């Protein structure tokens, strides 16, 4: 009642489930669906999962846990935003907060009446979150690399050099899977990991 | 003086009765033997812990925050027993002290006090730790009847205009004390100079008395006089100059 | 927007957390207030030595027609005989509400580059040509101290008055509605108690009604 | 800084190297520049780069004249130091400066 | 822990004690011990003890009224340090922050463990309390009398020249008076107060 997670029904479940995914009524205040929170869900088939994951997806569990901590640290960095202010924000910190919106926007944001997304196969969940994952390994890179000697990348000409790179990465929600094939869309997501390298 | 004591390791009904046989008594002095009374009835947090004990002994339900529900009528049964009466020269005025817990005012204690009685006076921990006796600060407190109470034929024709003006005096330098800080002593103007030793002088010579300086109501307003004859004139605004020419120059 | 268990402790807690931030605005009002009180006075102080600069420099480069009527052209004999400087400047730091300033002090370690020039022809419309441009930097220093306090201080305010509308925006709307869900949570955990003990007397009535 | 620049005009820095303000470091530069009718833009953008970045300049003084030429660029500084002045010259005194348009 | 005034066992208690010695959790929390605060405590045994103090230790009284306002108000000045900083305060607000600095280091802390503050008589905590409060009396004197005089002691002054009596007056709850005795330890504090006027 009234979205209170502090009730005697939702405090008696989570003492026996194992998995809890908490939906927020802010992210349907905007047309976020699924509106799953990812800062308070969680879910305890992670030891009994990764034996399965080390069978078929390796590359999975960095992936994922990469992708909790740029969820995580955005969440740290937008209090400094709403008091603070944008500008007195790092380089390490910028690319933080707009790989994150990728994030939120591409991989979590999933509309389930359009015939792309209706249903995501594992292939392509793991495909374009290996993508969106490396470009931040990618763009962290070009921050630590190039540190304070040369004329160095300030993440503003990654917008102006990958601005169809950007519309690459924010569009592969489309890649269509049933009428698509898998090995199809698989090439096409190592094509634009070819293209990101290269331009990087 | 009629003194009613009620131990702690007394019983906790004659806690309910103490205030019940001195209004009684004071009803009898009071308009029947035409004297004007005061009434003092110190810890009133103390009652009300027992009533609540009693109303648990008849097997009542208690009511918010665990006083019972008959709290209002059974404070204002001790408390609308004063005031003046039409053909009898007698008087009956009470101050009614009580401990509100942890500084609320939102406890039924000093909320059910202040919906019946006709202003507050704070003792305070704020200057109480500075070592000020009495801590009283004037700043929240009021008395809804002052306007009454003093006047031409009662003490004297410039209570009025003194209270004021000490009372305008007062949140200005403590708003001014503030400014020292983060200012620093230097920046402040020549007024907010004068605000300073004003508050210096105010909780040492007006508010600070010791426990047995007995001043009567003219030597209050003369110490009100001296702490606003460091300030110039135009400065005390709240002051008429029909009152300000005749008791500033001394 | 929450943040902890109501449990009548917590509101004391949440009461004296608001009273912090009750206080912190008023303390910082007229933190922004002193600063922008210095702040509008500086700018009186620039705007009248703009166009006190504007008669200075009028009676200075008038003063350099003087010697060009004298003495030649010694704009080719100035120009190329600079080798050191006689008026320097040292950085001074002033504070208003404690945030310091950037402020300029000039000083003269005097020895003449220019002590002949001329000396045959002119020489007199020069030493006092010396003297309004000596003055000239003697008041443009007086201005550029009045720059660089200008500048760094409306700095000083947008991060004043942006941490003021922090707390009157953000921090104190999420106490003030912190704690208007402790009071309606406590008064929730009062009926469910007087439930609970209407309840037994309602219970222990029926069974004083049986032994009767 | 310790030093005063000026980019100034013909006539305005020879009357300010008579004041004693200039300073002659061959290793890094000369701490002025004369500007004649035949500079280009670009001349005086070069030297406005170097005054800025320089460690000992604390005060630049500049014409009103030379100053719109290089208007998108003293905007761009928006520091506390070094303090850039706006001085008059022959026949264009004053209109508008940068530091008064921040109000 | 936890319930300060709003409990209904002390609720109960503090209608019937005369003497409250309330631990406070933020001076345990940072291991100052004993932790009693000095806000919230009270003790209602002041006015009869005052014909004890005006027979045996006649100095008393006058010391810790005063000792009471210092640690009153370096929290007046607590809350202004946590907001706009130690910038702009003046140098009779600086003057309480060592001296309350120093009551709360060496007057207020004891370690009982120690063979020395396990126990401390009142003669030694008169004597570190008649000079903790003189070099507070002296210092003040030392700067308003020459305020407006052209040579203004800024107070850090005070602080390099009384490096010595500082360590003095930090190493009085070292004077042990079980092997050390009494009218030795009434000696050692007699020349600080003689040691404080000679520097002044």
């Amino acid at each position: 009642p009234g979205g209170d997670f502090s009730d005697p029904v939702t405090s008696a479940t989570l003492g026996i489930v194992q998995v809890f995914w908490g939906l927020d009524k802010k992210l349907a205040q905007r047309k976020h669906f699924p509106s799953v929170n990812w800062l308070i869900s969680y879910s305890k088939y992670m030891r009994a999962l990764d034996e399965y994951y080390d069978k078929h997806f390796t590359e999975f569990v960095p992936l994922r846990t990469k992708a909790k901590e740029i969820l995580q640290e955005e969440e740290d960095l937008a209090e400094i935003v709403q008091l603070v202010g944008k500008a007195s924000l790092a380089e390490t910190d910028k690319i933080t907060l707009e790989v994150a919106k990728l994030i939120k926007d591409d991989f979590l944001q999933q509309n389930g009446y359009t015939p792309y997304d209706r249903f995501c196969p594992f292939y392509k969940t793991v495909g374009m979150l290996s993508n969106m994952i490396a470009f931040y390994d990618m763009a962290r890179r070009a921050v630590e690399t190039t540190a304070q000697s040369d004329n160095k990348i300030t993440w503003s000409i990654i917008r102006e050099h990958m601005g169809e790179i950007l519309y690459k990465l924010s569009s592969m929600k489309f890649k269509d899977p049933v009428k698509d094939g898998e090995a199809k869309i698989k090439a096409d997501y190592a094509q634009l990991l070819e293209d990101m390298q290269n331009a990087f | 003086v009629c003194l009613f004591l009620n131990l702690a390791n007394d019983p906790t009904i004659e806690r309910i009765i103490t205030p019940r046989l001195a209004l009684t008594t004071a009803e009898f002095l009071a308009y029947q033997c035409e004297k004007h009374v005061l009434v003092i009835l110190t810890d009133m947090s103390s009652y009300a812990e027992a009533l609540r004990e009693v109303s648990a002994a008849r097997e009542e339900v208690p009511g918010r925050r665990g006083f019972p529900g008959y709290m209002y009528t059974d404070l204002a049964t001790i408390y609308e027993r004063a005031g003046r009466v039409e053909g009898r020269n007698g008087s009956i005025t009470q101050i009614p002290i009580l401990t509100m817990p942890n500084d609320d005012i939102t406890h039924p204690i000093p909320d059910l006090t202040g919906y019946i009685t006709e202003g507050q006076i704070y003792v305070d921990r704020q200057l109480h730790n500075r070592q000020i006796y009495p801590p009283i600060n004037v700043l929240p407190s009021l008395s809804r009847l002052m306007k009454s109470a003093i006047g031409e034929g009662m003490t004297r024709k410039d209570h009025a205009d003194v209270s004021n003006q000490l009372y305008a005096c007062y949140a200005i330098g403590k708003d001014v004390q503030a400014m020292k800080a983060v200012v620093g002593e230097e920046a402040l103007t020549s007024d907010d100079l004068l605000y300073l030793e004003f508050l210096q002088k105010f909780e040492r010579n007006f508010i600070a008395q010791g426990p047995y300086e007995n001043r009567t109501v003219y030597e209050t307003l003369d110490i009100g006089w001296q702490l606003l004859r460091i300030f110039p004139k135009e400065m005390l605004k709240r002051i008429p100059q029909s009152t300000l020419s005749e008791f500033y120059p001394r | 927007r929450i943040e902890i268990f109501p449990s009548r402790m917590a509101q004391t807690i949440m009461k004296a957390r608001l009273k912090g931030a009750q206080t912190g605005r008023n303390l910082l009002k007229k933190k922004s207030d002193a600063l922008t009180l210095r702040f509008r006075q500086i700018l009186k102080k620039i705007i009248e030595t703009k166009m006190l600069m504007g008669e200075v420099m009028r009676e200075a480069a008038f003063s350099l027609a003087e010697a060009k009527f004298t003495a030649g052209d010694f704009s080719t004999t100035v120009i190329q005989n600079v080798n050191k400087a006689q008026v320097k400047i040292r950085a001074k730091k002033d504070n208003v509400a404690g945030v310091t300033l950037p402020v300029f002090e000039h000083y003269h370690e005097g020895t003449d580059s220019y002590e002949l020039t001329g000396l045959a022809r002119g020489g007199e419309q020069l030493a006092k040509l010396k003297r309004n441009y000596a003055k000239a930097v003697e008041l443009l220093v007086e201005l550029a101290s009045l720059q660089t306090s200008f500048v760094t201080l409306d700095e000083a305010i947008k991060i004043t008055n942006r941490r003021v509308n922090a707390i009157e925006h953000v921090i104190i709307p999420r106490i003030e509605r912190t704690l208007a869900y402790i009071i309606t949570e406590l008064d929730e955990r009062e009926r469910e108690e007087f439930y609970r003990l209407k309840k037994i007397q309602e219970k222990k009535k029926i069974l004083k009604e049986k032994s009767d | 800084g310790k030093l005063i620049a000026v980019i100034g005009d013909e006539d305005t820095v020879t009357g300010f190297l008579l004041g004693g303000i200039g300073e002659l470091n061959k290793n890094r530069h000369p701490n002025f520049l004369v500007v004649e009718k035949d500079t280009t833009i670009n001349e005086i953008e070069d030297t406005f780069r170097q005054f800025l970045n320089r460690d000992d300049i604390g005060i630049i003084l500049i014409n009103q004249y030379i100053a719109e030429m290089v208007r998108h660029a003293l905007d761009a500084h928006q520091r506390s130091i070094p303090a850039v002045l706006e001085i008059p010259s022959k026949e264009h005194p004053y209109d508008a400066a940068k530091d008064s348009i921040l109000r």
